[PDB]
């Protein structure tokens, strides 16, 4: 027993049954909001300090 | 060209509704920047309170030690300057 | 048939809801006191003439269908400011407004009374009675005296009595508080601190 | 296993849902509840309790096969509740003797002179000022009752639950004699009769037209004496500014400078100090003050008195305390440093 | 005399003269008069209303008080 | 054996327990409990375990079946009783003396010495100060203060952001404000810190309901249960702003808040002991002057100091070089303060 970690809890007489790996929060809708890849350092041309 | 080291999650999109909706402390965000320290957060009332958040933990009280928040916006500088 | 029906009613509390609107495709829209709409295209054991949109139903658990009206529609603060102590007041406590006084009821207590005499000559009864002056002078002198004095039943109305934070429309306290009255007062109805409002 | 025996024998006994009563049909029982959260009911009962005391405003037991009566109890039972400076501002315990004083006392002051007693002051005034101070200050003189609610403690999300607790209230009230319930916050409560056809916050005016009918009519008062707190005579009710009701409205700000001279002896006494020093340039020094902050100057010359080893309290600890609160402590540290004057 | 009807009211009392030296009341200051002489009349303990504390309660508190005779001489 | 017999109660016990609030003790070992949503049947209680443990009102262990009262309540654990009770006493008393010295001095026999020796009081008859708030310049060492007394403290130590108390659901900070002084009662005499709550005056939030009708609620709440009744006695509470424009007046005033400790900019003095150890830690030549930087900047605050001591050697670790020239300070200083409003557009001050 993780504290606050998520697990699979039957219906059954809701007996404490497997335990789930997982990530909590929107982590999935907002948690990898990046804008992957792109390109190279050509086209920028001039801050370069 | 870091190969893990920037998660632009954007951080300003839905303001209203993409910061302290559903997430309240943001920090959902930070467990993000921890459980992928190879990360960089980017950002562009609830400003404020997350604002703060930002600072509980950025002052000082750091896991993947500086992750990179950036935030970016223009032309005066005159958002709350806490 | 009706050994079962009154069975229905029987079988648990048959949980009244509200009918949302009433069609004719005889037809009604029931929202359960669960908040939960359930349409039905036969209604059953009342009529639709009998009851309208916007009513409290005893409607079965398991056929839902519409079983009784509830005789229950009391509705909260109007039916609670209908007075019905009725303060006494005579007219010996009036002093100084006689003439209006007078004004007064041939204005107001004399279209309760007789409209032959106003349509035998054929014209309009009067509509509305403004009484205005120093906060001290007495307003509340013709809410009691004609509540007392004049047989009717005496309804009043406050001027903040229609601001709630809560919004959406000024037609329901107001709607139901006239329709309200268009049966068990349809007589007197004292508005007060009209000028709260009247803005 | 003091009692794990009959357990086994309780296990077919289980009966009765919460099931507060809504109303009743006519010539019958045919009771109305609803039950917490789910719908309202038009129930009938088991016949094994009295039809009697199905009465409205309750919850009894209901089957939850049949939704069927079984017996009911009121709810809210037995756990409810747990002055030698008797004058401070001087002409609000006189008003406060009267209105309180007399009804208590002489029924020949009211009914010779032919009018009736005055049963209730609207206080009004800032706080941290002494309603608390003159409402206890009734508890000397009454027996010893005193009851002190919190309008803000009735913010509930239940029906009439507030309602509930003015019925609560005024069933206490009458059970001892002399007794003192305080009011306060009473704008929450309420006495504008807001109201548009939404339906929100209204157990505020239910709780309100209850807090009128069992206050005053419906069985008079007598020995029980009650005060409302408030800043605002403004939101209140015509009908309890039926001059029956609250007539007197008794007025208080500030002690003039011998009242704050009189709290200088009462935080003076109550600590440890030096009997050799005086108190009226002090009271100079405070020309608009309350007592607590009186009081946090007499804690401020303790903090002169921590610093240096201090028990027996100079004339300078309290004149760098005044120093301090009012003068190092109005808004920085500097509101004078120039002369221009003397 | 309406709110002056059913208390107990001393027959030295002409509420002409309580009347005619009041200025500018309105009926809610007559009844603010009226049981102000009660109360002003309940202070001492009297068992009757009387004509002074009537006309105490025609200056009940002087309206807005206050009173400073500076620059009035 | 007692292994039988409490198994014996374990199969009283229906696997599927569930968590119910009582309302009244009826008296006869039958009760009749509400759940969250409230279905009351006439249940029992598992006669071992103490019924008088508990007040009326308070939460038990029931069944989902028969509803009957099985076991006792422990707690409530909620994320902030993670982040409320704090687990260590962090670091940081002090890296570095010289950074205030005035209300070090303060803090010290204001908190600490009331706290630690409460005998000075029988001696005087003083009450301890309840509430001080500590407001100024943003980043002072208010935080870093509060981590000071986080470390160098004699009780269980409590952080709270002020922001915490804030969500959509009603009467959940209300809540939180009980589980809050629960959690403030029941260790021992606690630090209670809560900070940035100049941050809820003027705030209207997304996950809410009625915003001026809601944090009302639950920062009436706090003036309720913060310092009104429910005898103080020794709960150490300290709050921090950096604004005080949108406090309410009703908790600033006396009884419930004491002490309003403002925060300077530091002088020339205690500046020399903050740039010299913020550069204990590094490689220079010595050669160069800290006193042009401790003289120029008028206004600067301690993570000036810190930016500018970390940018010189930005500035020479820059070009590999362990030591550093004045002119890197030079850089590290004008690349730390920008916009110096000296000339240019009006500069009339010259
Ligand atoms: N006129 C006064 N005479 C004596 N002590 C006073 C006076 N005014 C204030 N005090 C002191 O200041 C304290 C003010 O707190 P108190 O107990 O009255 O609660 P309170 O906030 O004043 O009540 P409220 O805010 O509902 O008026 C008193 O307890 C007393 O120590
Ligand atoms: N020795 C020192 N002397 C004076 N000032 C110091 C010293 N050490 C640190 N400081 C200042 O105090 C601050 C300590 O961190 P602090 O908690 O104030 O930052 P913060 O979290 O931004 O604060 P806030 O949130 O209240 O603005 C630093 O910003 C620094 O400038």
């Amino acid at each position: 027993v993780t504290p606050n970690c998520r697990v699979a809890l039957r219906n059954d007489s809701y007996t404490l049954h497997k335990i789930l790996p997982n990530k909590v929060d929107p982590l999935v809708s907002l948690m990898m909001v990046e804008k992957v890849p792109d390109s190279t350092y050509e086209m920028i041309g001039g801050l370069d300090k | 060209h870091t190969d893990c080291t920037f998660i632009r999650v954007s951080g300003s999109e839905l303001v209203q509704k993409f910061i302290g909706e559903g997430a309240r402390m943001v920090r959902e965000l930070f467990v993000m920047a921890r459980e992928h320290a190879p990360s960089i957060i980017f950002m562009d009332s609830e400003v404020q309170r997350t604002m703060l958040e930002l600072l509980n933990q950025l002052d000082g009280f750091e896991a993947t030690k500086n992750i990179k928040v950036i935030m970016a916006t223009n032309r005066i500088d005159i958002l709350d300057s806490a | 048939e009706n050994s079962e029906k009154i069975k229905v009613n029987k079988t648990l509390p048959y949980l009244v809801s509200n009918v949302i609107e009433l069609l004719d495709v005889k037809c009604a829209v029931i929202k359960t006191s669960t908040r939960q709409t359930y349409f039905l295209p036969v209604i059953g054991l009342v009529d639709a003439e009998k009851l309208k949109p916007g009513d409290l139903v005893g409607v079965n658990k398991d056929s839902y269908l519409i079983l009784e009206t509830l005789p229950t529609e009391y509705d909260s603060r109007v039916k609670a400011m209908e007075v019905d102590e009725r303060p006494t007041e005579q007219y010996s406590d009036i002093g100084g407004l006689d003439k209006q006084i007078q004004e007064l009821v041939e204005a107001i207590v004399l279209p309760m009374n007789h409209k032959e005499k106003f349509e035998n000559l054929g014209i309009q009864p009067p509509k509305g009675v403004l009484m205005y002056g120093p906060p001290g002078t007495g307003k509340t002198l013709l809410a009691r005296a004609c509540a007392a004095q004049t047989k009717a039943t005496f309804l009043k109305l406050a001027g903040p009595q229609l601001v709630q934070m809560f919004i959406g429309d000024g037609a329901k306290l107001v709607r139901d508080a006239f329709a309200l009255a268009k049966e068990k007062a349809p007589s007197i109805i004292f508005i007060d601190e009209l000028d709260a409002i009247g803005t | 296993a003091a009692d794990k025996q009959t357990l086994q024998s309780e296990q077919p006994l289980q009966v009765a849902r919460c099931t507060k009563i809504i109303n009743a049909d006519s010539e019958d029982p045919k009771y109305i509840i609803n039950v917490k959260q789910f719908a309202k009911f038009v129930v009938d009962l088991s016949d094994q309790v009295a039809p009697t005391d199905i009465e409205e405003g309750m919850r009894v037991g209901v089957d939850r096969n049949k939704y069927q009566i079984h017996i009911p109890l009121p709810p809210k039972i037995d756990p409810t509740v747990t002055y030698s400076d008797v004058g401070g501002c001087k002409e609000q315990i006189e008003k406060l003797r009267e209105v309180v004083e007399t009804p208590l006392l002489h029924p020949e002051r009211f009914v010779n002179l032919g009018i009736e007693p005055p049963k209730g002051v609207l206080l009004f005034g800032p706080p941290g000022t002494g309603k608390t101070l003159c409402a206890r200050a009734v508890a000397n003189r009454t027996d010893a009752c005193f009851i002190r609610v919190i309008g803000s403690e009735l913010v509930q999300k239940y029906v009439g639950e507030g309602a509930r607790m003015v019925r609560e209230l005024f069933e206490m009230a009458r059970t001892k004699k002399a007794c003192l319930i305080f009011f306060d916050e009473i704008d929450a409560i309420g006495g504008a009769r807001f109201d548009d056809g939404a339906g929100g916050d209204n157990e505020v005016q239910r709780t309100m037209l209850e807090l009128i009918n069992q206050l005053d009519g419906f069985d008079p008062r007598g020995n029980i004496k009650v005060l409302m707190a408030t800043n605002r005579p403004d939101t209140l009710d015509p009908a309890l500014m039926r001059p029956g009701r609250l007539d007197r409205k008794i007025e208080f700000s500030l002690p003039d400078l011998e009242g704050r001279t009189h709290i200088f002896k009462i935080h003076a006494r109550s600590m440890s100090v030096e009997r050799d020093i005086r108190f009226e340039l002090l009271a100079r020094l405070c020309p608009n003050s309350t007592g607590a902050e009186i009081r946090s100057v007499c804690t401020e010359a303790g903090m002169f008195a921590i610093r240096a080893r201090r028990k027996i309290a100079t004339e300078k600890d309290f004149l760098e305390a005044v120093n301090k609160v009012i003068k190092s402590y109005a808004k920085f540290s500097a509101t004078p440093r120039y002369m221009t004057y003397n | 005399q309406i709110h002056s009807r059913k208390m107990n009211v001393s027959p030295d009392v002409n509420y002409e003269e309580l009347a005619r030296c009041t200025d500018d009341f309105n009926g809610a200051q007559c009844k603010a008069v009226c049981v102000e002489a009660g109360m002003i009349a309940l202070r001492r303990g009297a068992t009757e209303l009387t004509h002074e504390d009537y006309m105490e309660g025609i200056l009940e508190v002087q309206a807005k008080k206050k009173a400073n005779l500076q620059y009035y001489a | 054996k007692q292994e039988e017999e409490r198994s014996k109660v374990d199969d009283l016990r229906g696997t599927p327990m569930s968590v119910g609030t009582l309302e009244e003790i009826i008296d006869d070992n039958h009760a009749i409990v509400s759940t969250s949503v409230g279905s009351e049947h006439y249940v029992s209680i598992l006669s071992f375990v103490d019924k008088d443990l508990l007040e009326p009102g308070c939460s038990v262990l029931l069944n989902h079946k028969v509803h009957a009262v099985i076991g006792v309540l422990m707690d409530d654990t909620d994320p902030l009783v993670t982040v409320m009770k704090v687990e260590k006493a962090p670091q940081e008393t002090y890296a570095d003396i010289g950074g205030l010295d005035n209300q070090i001095q303060e803090i010290k026999e204001s908190v600490e010495l009331p706290l630690t020796h409460p005998e000075y009081y029988e001696e005087m008859g003083i009450k301890p100060p309840k509430g001080v708030i500590l407001y100024g310049p943003p980043g002072t060492g208010k935080t870093l203060l509060a981590k000071a007394v986080a470390n160098q403290t004699s009780a269980t130590f409590l952080r709270v952001v002020g922001s915490e108390l804030i969500q959509k659901y009603l009467g959940d900070g209300p809540k939180l404000v009980r589980e809050l002084f629960r959690v403030a009662e029941e260790h021992a005499p606690s630090i209670v810190f809560i900070d940035e709550i100049d941050a809820i005056g003027t705030k209207r939030y997304d996950s809410n309901s009625g915003g001026e009708r809601e944090i009302q609620r639950t920062m009436l709440e706090l003036l309720n249960q913060l310092d009104g009744f429910d005898s103080r006695g020794d709960v150490k509470v300290i709050m921090a702003t950096n604004r005080i424009e949108t406090l309410d007046p009703a908790l600033i005033r006396p009884g419930r808040i004491d002490r309003k400790i403002e925060f300077p900019l530091p002088d020339e003095k205690t500046k020399k002991r903050i740039f010299q150890i913020h550069t204990s830690r590094m490689t220079l030549a010595d050669d160069v002057t800290l006193d042009d930087l401790i003289m120029a900047k008028d206004d600067l605050s301690g993570a000036d100091i810190k930016a500018i001591c970390t940018e010189a050697g930005l500035m020479a670790l820059r070009e590999r070089r362990m030591k550093v020239t004045n002119e890197d300070f030079k850089k590290s200083k004008e690349n730390v303060l920008y916009k110096k409003q000296e000339g240019t557009p009006e500069g009339l001050y010259l």
